[PDB]
């Protein structure tokens, strides 16, 4: 009963670890990223 | 009685890579 | 009949109260009167028809601070002098008696004016005694790193004390794990019992206070910020077990001295094992003879003069 | 004097740890062991938190049972049979 | 210009988003929250190392510099001293 | 683009003040240094040049009134101590650094600042003495630009060091006193994470309130009961007793009563609302 | 956890 | 030693303000002269979900258990469940959840099962538009609560989750020295193992009150249906006045019993919005005693609140006085210099809490 | 007797399980 509590325990935390960082480290790239692309737009308008 | 402060407070070099000696000249 | 005084004079009744200037909060809703008085009380509306910049982000903060801070003088302006210091207190600057009880007589007698007395007011967390894991260092003019479980005069807010912390790492941030002593040149999460405190205060560590044992060097020993208050920790330490193959039969093989109990080895049926030169395995079934023997298959063959090892906490 | 008193039970406490601090570390604290340094059987009493390299082998028990046999009678309800016809 | 004509920011560390991250001196745990504090638009900056992160802790002044794709800038300055005088252990910071 | 720099450098993280609008308490003033280095005589030489009135022995904090809204108090550490240093280190809003020029920084001038560089900065001015020992102009000013430019990496770059050469009749020289006096004038001060959210004040006279024959027919074994009297500083005191107080060294013990007295060292700039007069010692 | 409701209804 | 009070009166609230302080209390003398003295079962729950939120407090109930002594600890959160005696519905206890799931160190992720509406407790709509809102405006960003069921008594079998995302130091002070203008009025009728036109029927009685008012007026019909309507048939509405300038809310409820018709009931709570809002100056009595405790564990400033004659009663004293006696501080109030109504200004000085439980 | 402290160690080993 203990290792099966266990496996089922830890996957979660590792579904929830990959799941936070692919959210946090993309949503960073997609807002970020943006302003990126306008700033150097304007910086090639000037 | 009066502790003088020793070279590594003197210089306060810190930590630094080691760097051969032709350097210096 | 002001209620401002009423409200607190706690001799009249609540009940008494509110009659003279003119149940129950675990009822969510209030009272109300009679449904058919409210119905004819609301056949009109007409009652409650009559309810129906600056240059830099800085100076609006700096603004409403300051904002506030006027708010504060324009009531207390008003406020009676006694009242203001009900509710105020004593403000800063304001010359002060204070009388205490209950005071050591060696402070009387083992008075020096030279020596400060310092009066620091405490909120509620530094009452509370509990766990207090911390981010330390050793500071860098210290000659030797601190050791785990070993005396530590720390100052904390308004107070000083002495105690034994442990230096802990996360460990990819896995599990607590025990260190036996600070890093050389960085900072430790360091675990330790004493006064609660709020983040963000910072605190120093030194080994030694008195005169006759200062000697030569530097004595500030760590330095540090509480970074977390709880009363538990959970920090852990590895706890390897180590055992010796003599039978090999190419992956199986049998270990000895790992167990001193066949029951030993059942409980630890399914247990992940290693050996030094990392060859990873698995204990199969505990042998029946002698008491301790377990079977252990590997992925590749061991060796005779290879130790396996069980990595548990 | 009270603060004397105190004082004295520090005095107590202060001797122990020392002793402690000296003491030779608990088997549980020693980090290698072997069966013979730690007593006997002790892992028994312990409770010691270990890896699984494999997967645990299922138990087939009763909620097991109804959910499969709710599977089964499901699809004979839709008649949906996964089987090999002639060609 | 991305200071809008300054070569330094001023910031206020919110958040060290990475600090949750297994992989030790990974790219993301070297990633801080700081609002800049001329405008109070939310932004993200590097920290030098995961050593150096230690230094830095929520409420504190940061001096920003130009520098995961989207992340700019560099923390240079933290409560008016050089992080790499501080990494180099040839300061502490004032508090 | 120097402007925007300029104007970047003006920007701070915005704290709160809690300084009171009105009759705020005397700055604590810590002389702190190694012993021997100067400490009473440099006391002694202030006091003299804010009020012109010479104190024969100084013990315990010190309160004149420094300026026309400005009051200090001035305390003394202990050298021999570090638990004095401690303390001293959490509610000195300045502290007058003694370093002795002829031999150099020593560890516990160190040691003050280190601990003060983890509890918060207060203002810290270096105060370099025994500067006549010394017998060449070269050594000297040699020295003076070694001892300045340490001084300069503990605390900010280009901050003020005050040198002063010998004693004569007890007393440093006048001039130099007068320079350094106007200094702790022009100082302005900060705000502190710690001082402004916690209540504290320095104890200027300390009294027991047992009564003798208590002492008596008990024995001197009995707890005392004690009356501490001063400024506060930081937040307001709440009122009403039974507050949750610590003394260091000591330990905690609640207020059993409290009340205002009058202010011993009134300000002037208080009282003209309501000049060598002006000038107060309590 | 730590803490309880210790509860010494008969 | 410990702050004593007596009875089972404000027994939740002492509790709460206990935990909020840090000051231990004892509470004795509850129901002695009652045939079953001692605490009741809804309370004795109340305890646990206490712990559960909690680390390292000391809950006794005495032998006799007509005295519970409690030493608060930290507030702790995390994610639990909490099944709960049909003696109350879910607003018994999770409306002082709500004192305390900002200022904690995880967050409060309570999943709820029980009874969820009665005649002498908050209702999930009341709890929604009702008391979020208010705490919304002191700063607490994120704060939700999901209906995954909904149970109506007496078999209940409903199911709410209380998620509070926002973790913060304290509240902001409060600056409110006006009467809100009532910009629209909204709420929700539901019901349950019904029939829509039930529903339809109670919107029809609150409409009919409420149409001379040049509102605009939208009453959602939220009929809930099939598995998750709970195992009893029941029904309600909810009736919010809203303010949309500085966002400020007066709502009544009340749910219908056996043999009551749905129009009446709709017209009920239409008369009793309309009295609350007569009663109000800056938020309803239902809300006082939420903004009261939450200014007081504000920082160390004065916040400013705006309350009606109508709204000092018998119960804002008693929860004033239960106010000092944990944390010393005294509500000051001062007439406004309007001569319209009688409005009333009370000032009060928070005792600089902070939430040293959320982790840095 | 052996087999008395046999018995009597594995029934301390099972009531420390349970």
């Amino acid at each position: 009963f203990e290792a099966r509590q266990r496996i089922e325990e830890k996957n979660k935390e590792s579904s929830d670890y990959h799941a936070k960082m692919a959210h946090i480290v993309n949503t960073i790239n997609t807002e970020e990223g943006a302003e990126k692309n306008k700033y150097e737009r304007e910086r090639k308008l000037r | 009685g009066k502790r003088a402060i020793n070279y590594q407070i003197l210089k306060n070099k810190g930590l630094t890579p080691k760097r051969n000696k032709d350097n210096r000249n | 009949w002001n209620i401002g005084k009423l409200i607190y004079m706690d001799n009249i009744s609540p009940e008494e109260c509110i009659r003279r200037w003119r149940v129950d909060l675990e009822k969510f809703v209030p009272y109300f009167d009679t449904f058919e008085k409210l119905a004819k009380k609301w056949k009109s509306v007409d009652a409650i028809k009559e309810r129906f910049e600056y240059d830099t982000w800085y100076e609006l903060q700096k603004a409403k601070i300051s904002k506030q801070l006027e708010i504060n003088n324009i009531e207390y302006q008003e406020m009676t002098p006694e009242q203001r210091q009900r509710i105020e207190g004593f403000k800063a600057g304001s010359y002060v008696r204070i009388v205490f009880e209950k005071v050591p007589m060696e402070f009387v007698k083992n008075f020096n004016p030279k020596f400060p007395i310092v009066m620091g007011g405490l909120l509620p967390t530094e009452i509370k005694f509990g766990i207090v894991k911390a981010r330390l260092r050793r500071h860098r003019w210290h000659k030797k790193i601190l050791k785990t479980n070993d005396p530590l005069v720390l100052s904390l807010g308004w107070r000083r004390f002495q105690t034994l912390p442990i230096y802990t790492t996360t460990d990819s941030r896995t599990r607590t794990r025990m260190l036996k002593y600070t890093p050389e040149h960085t900072y430790c999460n360091a675990a330790f019992y004493g006064p609660l405190c709020s983040p963000n205060t910072p605190f120093c560590g030194v080994q030694i206070v008195a005169n006759s044992d200062t000697g030569n060097g530097f004595r500030i020993a760590a330095t540090g910020i509480v970074e977390e208050i709880d009363v538990n920790i959970e920090i852990v330490k590895k706890l390897k077990l180590v055992g010796f193959p003599y039978k090999i039969f190419k992956n199986t093989a049998f270990i000895k001295d790992m167990f001193s109990s066949a029951m030993e080895v059942a409980r630890f049926e399914g247990a992940q094992i290693k050996t030094v030169s990392g060859i990873r395995g698995e204990i199969k079934r505990a042998l029946s003879k002698p008491e301790g023997h377990y079977r252990a298959a590997f992925e590749d063959k061991i060796l005779m003069s290879d130790i396996v090892i069980l990595r548990s906490w | 004097s009270s603060f004397e008193k105190q004082q004295i039970e520090i005095r107590k406490q202060i001797e122990q740890l020392e002793n402690e601090a000296v003491a030779e570390k608990k088997w549980s604290l020693k980090g290698e062991v072997k069966a013979k340094d730690r007593p006997e059987d002790a892992l028994l009493t312990e409770e010691l938190e270990f890896d699984r390299t494999a997967k645990p082998v299922p138990v087939i028990t009763s909620e097991v049972t109804e959910s499969l046999e709710d599977m089964i009678r499901r699809r004979i309800q839709d008649s949906n049979f996964d089987d090999l016809q002639r060609r | 210009s991305p200071f809008g004509g300054s070569s330094h920011a001023k910031g206020i560390v919110l958040e060290k988003l990475g600090i949750e991250s297994k992989q030790p001196n990974s790219a993301i745990r070297k990633c801080v929250r700081v609002q800049l504090i001329k405008n109070g638009k939310k932004v993200t900056a590097f920290v030098p190392n995961d050593g150096c992160l230690n230094f830095v802790d929520e409420n504190d002044e940061v001096l920003l510099a130009g520098f995961i794709p989207g992340v700019r800038f560099k923390v240079v300055k933290v409560s008016g001293v050089s992080l790499l005088a501080l990494w180099k252990e040839k300061k502490e910071k004032p508090r | 683009q120097r402007s925007s720099d300029v104007n970047e450098r003006k920007l701070h993280v915005p704290m709160v003040d809690r300084t009171p609008e009105d009759d705020p308490p005397p700055f604590i003033v810590a002389v702190v240094g190694p012993p021997g280095t100067g400490k009473t005589t440099l006391i002694r030489s202030l006091v003299r040049r804010m009020t012109k009135s010479t104190l024969n022995d100084i013990q315990g904090p010190i309160t004149v009134v420094s300026g026309k809204h400005r009051r200090l108090t001035f305390l003394e550490c202990p050298a021999d101590d570090l638990n004095a240093m401690i303390d001293i280190a959490k509610i000195a809003d300045l502290v007058l650094l003694l370093i002795d020029g002829n031999f150099g920084f020593e560890m516990e001038t160190m040691e003050f600042l280190n601990i003060a560089q983890h509890h918060g900065m207060p203002r810290v001015l270096g105060v370099a003495t025994h500067l006549d020992l010394f017998k060449s102009q070269s050594t000297l000013r040699a020295s003076k630009k070694r001892l300045k430019h340490r001084f300069w990496t503990e605390v900010y770059q280009g901050a003020k060091l005050f040198y002063l050469s010998g004693v004569i009749n007890g007393r440093y020289p006048d001039r130099e006193i007068l320079n350094l006096s106007r200094f702790i004038s022009v100082m302005k001060f900060r705000p502190l994470k710690w001082r402004n959210e916690h209540p504290y004040m320095l104890a200027d006279r300390f009294t027991d309130l047992t009564h003798p024959e208590l002492i008596e027919t008990q024995g001197l074994q009995i707890d005392r009961k004690v009356a501490i009297y001063g400024y506060l500083h930081g937040t307001p005191l709440p009122s009403a007793p039974g507050t949750r107080v610590h003394i260091a060294g000591v330990g905690d013990f609640s207020v059993a009563q409290i009340e205002k007295l009058p202010d011993p060292c009134p300000t002037p700039f208080y009282q003209q609302k309501l000049d060598d007069k002006d000038k107060l010692i309590y | 956890k730590r803490g309880g409701v210790i509860d010494k209804r008969f | 030693k410990y702050t004593t009070f007596q009875g089972s009166q404000n027994f939740r609230l002492r509790i709460v303000l206990a935990t909020l302080s840090g000051k231990p209390i004892k509470i004795e003398k509850i129901r002695s002269g009652d045939l079953n003295p001692g605490l009741k079962d809804y309370e004795v729950s109340f305890l646990r979900l206490i712990e559960s939120v909690t680390n390292g407090s000391v809950i006794e109930i005495s032998y006799t258990g007509t005295t519970v002594i409690y030493r608060p600890g930290i507030i702790v959160g995390g994610a639990s469940t909490h099944i709960c005696p049909s003696s109350k519905p879910v607003g018994y206890f999770v409306e002082p959840m709500l004192y305390l799931a900002p200022f904690s160190k995880k967050k409060f992720s309570i999943l709820f099962k029980g009874i969820t509406a009665s005649h002498n407790d908050a209702g999930i709509e009341a709890i929604k538009w009702g008391l979020m809102p208010v705490m919304e405006k002191f700063g607490v960003r994120e704060c939700a609560l999901h209906t995954l069921k909904r149970g109506s008594p007496p078999l209940g079998g409903g199911e709410v989750h209380l998620v509070v995302d926002s973790l913060i130091a304290q509240p902001i002070t409060m600056h409110e020295i006006d009467r809100p203008i009532i910009s629209s009025i909204t709420g929700v009728a539901y019901s349950t193992r019904v029939s829509p036109s039930l529903v339809n029927r109670m919107i029809d009685g609150a409409k009919k009150v409420l149409k001379n008012l040049q509102c605009e007026v939208n009453i959602t019909a939220d009929v809930w249906r099939g598995e998750n309507s709970g195992k009893s048939p029941g029904w309600g509405i909810t009736l919010v006045a809203q303010s949309k300038q500085k966002g400020w809310s007066y709502f009544a409820e009340d749910i219908g019993d056996a043999g009551s018709i749905p129009e009446e009931l709709g017209e009920k709570v239409a008369c009793q919005l309309l009295e609350e809002i007569s009663k109000s100056a800056a938020v309803g009595r239902n809300q006082l005693p939420l903004a009261i405790v939450y200014m007081v564990i504000g920082k160390e400033d004065i916040g400013r609140l705006r309350i009606n004659k109508e709204q000092i009663d018998e119960r804002f004293i008693i929860l004033l006085r239960d106010i000092k006696k944990i944390f010393n501080t005294e509500v000051f109030l001062k007439p406004v210099d309007e001569a319209d109504n009688e409005d009333m200004i009370a000032t009060i000085k928070g005792i600089g809490f902070t939430n040293t439980s959320k982790k840095i | 007797t052996l087999a008395n402290n046999v018995e009597s160690k594995l029934r301390d080993d099972l009531e420390r399980l349970k």
